[PDB]
């Protein structure tokens, strides 16, 4: 997708999404049992809430025939960054996830591109983050 | 007056060889002549020009890259040489001299992109209303690539050339080959003076190669066969007309030397009569167009 | 071709239309025709002690479908295999051209057998799961690779198979074998 | 002898499945041009549908039908005056479908429910997408000057019957509805005056 | 030979789900979407769905022979109206039912008030054993949306037309008390044919009293 | 083939919350929205929820088989009333429960009293060790709201109908003692079922005795 280049110039892609989940995967033997911990404590439910936010914007644009992002869609994107910021402030693990995956930075790029394809590409990357988080847990 | 006649096909053509299922990428000069006669009869023109002065060639493959003539039957990886059927005009002299190699022949075979053959499975519902059944049948068609087309060279006097221009324009609407009037064979045709072929034809070689599917008269046949490398092609079919007979009638079976056949002694052809007691004479072109080459 | 061929095919639902090294034509049940075609390639190499390779085209057709059409289409498949990679066989479609060893082991043994044993053991899985997997593999979108991984995690198939399927999907050659292996299994499982 | 050209356009009003493999893959495909892979309407399907509708209206075996669409009957060998060619997916439809990345043909998912076991059996069919246009070409051969008008009236009737009917496919279940837009009716061969002739 | 055109509207009383597959779905999105016209991206009611549901309801109303395996074993009225396929008894269908298309007026009524044509519905299934809920999202067409319908009736035998139309009315009546599409036993696909317009578009048949 | 139509009203005895998903929420506002009809933006009761709760209540009441894993393993009465997708034993559902829409009578009643249809309840989860709280704001339909329920029953077997309607009455009784929607064990979702008219809308079946 070539969505973004991260600090040190690494590309953002579905393969990158698998790698970012892999780097932030630790095995902590809590109560003897080995337990997988992603992004220093990110939970499935928090990531699902973040995925729900993307879905509400996605159903609008994905259904929409028009390529350029609608002004309300751009509003929802700005709200998404406000929700990202809120969840990052309310949970350190979510802040770590946003910092490592650069999802908040990408939404600004999607607003700059004003393209359905870059939006669909951002949605794909977020979905891969969720899918890989499920696979590596 | 040799005039190139390039045909561009808008819809796939059938060009049946023995059955409706099969298809060829080209048609014999006789099939074209029969279409020209049928057209002239529709347009109420005199058949004397076509039957006495018109000399034609089998339709040959053409590409934006090249124009392809038939492979001469001259003794020279035998598979690669046998697989090759058409040689570009520029490579014809090289093939005749033997300068071509098996890999070069493979490249020449790969060079032609006349088109992509296919089989369309149609149904007949004529009996469904009479407690009968649908009847599947297959029509073999050939779709030319957009640059690719079939060309033929026509020789004759000015009068027959103009008559040919008129018949050709009517023919494009009529179409050519089988299942024409059922979706196939619509073509658009250009008639032009070709510097390439006329220069090529102005050669006096030691061998003669048959451009058109042709047969010699009995007296011509005895001199012509000596030292001839050739391929007798059966020329058979039904009579297509409304006035020959009340029912459909097969034509008398005819055998003609194929295009690319090489005869040491040139023979002129003849418009044979393959009719058998009909209300008109079914003419079968077998006249000969010759490309003289040096071997 | 004329004598050993009868013993090679013995016990299989196959009818030999014609034989010979020039051209071989057999009509048979599809699972039997494929298995006997592999047996024949191994026998031919043994009989020739190598240095001899056979190229074949295998096609699957409904019994009512016309023989002439079967012969023509399968001729084209044989031609595909013959033009390049002459030892390799072409199976069912122009898209699927495989080396005989690849078809026998890298597809019908390494991938089809695990998937077959896994499905039978699982009470929680079915053809529908295999159809879901096939749809992701067929689409070939990068996202489907990720979506297959989510499906695999939900599926709970044995980890080594889960990882093996994931690896196969990421490799282009393995995925065509994985698609073919799944399709062969679906044809076999289907009643 | 005269040849009159009728060049026009066919608009797909419901998905069209002219028809003419792998498991979990479309089970019925559409007829497509082999080099361009574009969907096409065979010139035989239009001819047969028009002939059948005209037969139902008139009634086949009527002299008008045989002279319009050809006949090989013993003593009644008649050339087909109507030479209907294959209709090709139009360039304009290609441009519009390329914008918005619209596929030319869409898979349709259907099933049948048995009257015995109530078990659904899935089928996937390919239909040319609604909003598709085909450039259709027709050639009329004037075998008789005195029967041109009536023949054209017959043609008109058939086309009208076709506009309230479907083209080849499962059209009784919502498929193959078409509209005809006659762009031109021109005389390509001869001096015949075809300005008054009309298909619609 | 006459053709009578029945044109009108179908109104979604409760949310309508006629599924259409072929597309991989995004994680967390709708698993089972509705069939939509590709060009307009607007939902459509396939003519095959309407025809099949009407034929099934009419067959149940008229009656089914014991152990009826095929659709060609239906009553002669049903085979006459919707078509037959028996060997040597192929009956052309008098009814050609077209795909219903979302009404422009319903589209305007939704574009104003800014309402989406389709609604996501969040359901779950609760295991009999673990009592564990597994969620799902299904797309449905909204209640306010209306679909224009178009049907053609061919007058092949002028005598039976009245009776045939009676059957059609009966079938439509059944379809009004039944549902359309999938999931209709849990509250989906209730419709009504509030708008009808019958006119002989081809021929000279009298459809004034039809 | 007869269709019997039951119409009536479901009355909210206690605040009723049926979860909906994908609804954007303001920070500090309602974070648990109830299901709403997209057109009218009014609370709706999904027929899927009613059917699921009635089927589960009835199946548990007559008695689950030991180690039951699927819904298709329910008692034959439940399978006949609510359907069955069992391989080789597919059974039709005679009950067709539909979406219950917010009645105009209750809506006008609320508008007279200037009351909103959906109340907001403030709840919290308190840790029983650190006494740390996690506040939640939920949405519940206001008590006294009424919903128009519409259920279609199909008379497949005339003999079975009386026992089937007895089972439906039992399921209604179960759902009255039981709640509908979520958080019922915390008081939410108590409901009442009243009947307007049980009428046979298709066929000649006599539904007056029911």
């Amino acid at each position: 997708m070539e969505l973004a280049k991260t600090k040190t110039g690494e590309m953002i892609d579905l393969n990158f999404a698998r790698k970012v989940v892999e780097e932030n995967k630790r095995v902590k033997d809590n109560r003897g049992r080995q337990e997988i911990v992603l992004f220093n404590g990110l939970t499935t439910s928090k990531l699902r809430n973040l995925l729900e936010l993307i879905n509400h914007v996605y159903t609008k644009v994905y259904n929409s025939d028009d390529t350029t992002l609608s002004e309300d869609v751009r509003d929802e994107l700005e709200y998404l960054k406000v929700k990202f910021a809120y969840e990052s402030g309310r949970e350190p693990a979510v802040r770590t996830f946003i910092e490592k995956t650069y999802v908040d930075k990408l939404v600004d790029v999607v607003l700059k591109k004003n393209t359905k394809k870059i939006f669909l590409d951002y949605c794909k990357y977020f979905e891969a983050l969720v899918a890989y988080a499920k696979f590596y847990r | 007056v040799v005039k190139l006649v390039k045909l561009t096909f808008k819809s796939p053509v059938h060009f049946g060889m023995k059955r409706l299922s099969d298809s060829n990428h080209t048609i014999a000069a006789d099939t074209l002549f029969s279409a020209l006669i049928i057209e002239a009869l529709q347009q109420q023109l005199e058949l004397s020009h076509l039957l006495n002065n018109l000399v034609i060639t089998d339709l040959f493959p053409y590409n934006k890259t090249s124009y392809f003539l038939p492979k001469p039957l001259i003794r020279i990886g035998y598979k690669a040489f046998k697989k090759l059927t058409y040689i570009p005009v520029e490579n014809y002299s090289e093939y005749l001299r033997g300068e071509i190699d098996s890999l070069e022949a493979s490249k020449i075979a790969e060079s032609l992109n006349l088109g992509k053959a296919s089989l369309s499975t149609k149904v007949s519902l004529q009996a469904v209303d009479h407690n009968g059944e649908s009847e599947p049948y297959s029509v073999g068609n050939f779709t030319f690539y957009p640059e690719s087309g079939l060309y033929f060279l026509a020789k004759g006097n000015a009068d027959t050339i103009g008559q040919l221009e008129i018949l050709m324009h009517a023919l494009q609407y009529s179409g050519i080959g089988g299942k024409r009037s059922a979706g196939y064979g619509q073509f658009r045709c250009t008639i032009e003076d070709s510097g390439k072929f006329d220069s090529l034809l102005s050669q006096t070689g030691n061998i003669a190669i048959l451009l058109s599917s042709a047969m010699a008269s009995d007296e011509e046949l005895v001199d012509c066969l000596e030292d001839a490398r050739y391929l007798l092609k059966k020329r058979t079919g039904f009579v297509q007309s409304k006035t020959y007979a009340d029912q459909l009638v097969k034509k008398k079976d005819f055998y003609a030397f194929s295009a690319g056949s090489t005869f040491y002694q040139k023979f002129n052809g003849k418009i044979f009569d393959v009719s058998d007691n009909g209300r008109h004479s079914v003419y079968r072109y077998a006249k000969a167009f010759w490309l003289e080459g040096k071997i | 071709f004329k004598f050993e061929l009868s013993n090679i095919l013995k016990g299989a639902r196959i009818s030999v239309i014609y034989s010979g090294g020039d051209d071989l034509f057999l009509i048979g049940a599809w699972d039997d025709v494929i298995s006997k075609a592999l047996v024949l390639r191994k026998a031919f190499t043994r009989f020739s002690a190598g240095k001899l390779t056979f190229s074949a085209g295998i096609g699957m057709y409904p019994v009512k479908y016309p023989i002439s059409k079967m012969a023509s289409e399968t001729g084209v498949l044989e031609d595909l295999a013959k033009r390049g990679e002459k030892n390799q066989v072409a199976l069912w479609n122009d898209s699927k051209v495989f080396g005989w060893s690849q078809l026998e082991e890298q597809i019908l043994k390494e991938k089809m057998i695990p998937l077959q044993e896994a499905l039978t053991n699982s009470q929680e899985h079915g053809k529908s799961f295999l159809y879901k997997m096939l749809e992701l593999l067929r689409n070939e979108d990068q996202i489907n690779i990720a979506r297959l991984a989510y499906l695999l995690a939900r599926s709970s198939l044995s980890e080594e198979l889960t990882q093996s399927i994931f690896a196969w999907s990421q490799n282009k050659q393995q995925k065509v074998e994985l698609i073919t292996a799944i399709e062969y299994l679906v044809y076999q499982i289907r009643e | 002898y005269s040849k009159i050209r009728i060049v026009g356009k066919i608009d797909v009003l419901t998905g069209l499945h002219i028809g003419g493999s792998m498991i979990g893959a479309i089970a019925s495909p559409v007829v497509r041009d082999p080099y361009s892979r574009l969907p096409i309407i065979p010139g035989s399907s239009i001819k047969g549908k028009m002939r059948s509708l005209l037969a139902k209206h008139i009634g086949q075996d009527a002299p008008e039908i045989l002279r319009l669409f050809g006949s090989s009957q013993k003593g009644a060998i008649q050339s087909s005056r109507l030479q209907i060619s294959d209709a090709f997916f139009s360039k304009a439809s290609q441009e519009e479908f390329d914008k918005k990345d619209l596929a030319y043909t869409e898979t349709k998912f259907e099933n049948t429910i048995s009257r015995l076991t109530a078990v659904a059996n899935p089928r996937q069919i390919e239909r040319v997408t609604r909003g598709a246009s085909f450039d259709f070409h027709i050639i009329y051969n004037v075998e008789n000057i005195n029967e041109v008008m009536a023949d054209f009236e017959n043609i008109k009737t058939a086309i009208h019957l076709l506009e309230n009917d479907y083209l080849g496919g499962g059209g009784t279940r919502g498929n193959g509805r078409i509209r005809f837009v006659i762009d031109s009716i021109d005389t390509v061969v001869g001096d015949f005056d075809s300005s008054n002739l009309s298909i619609k």
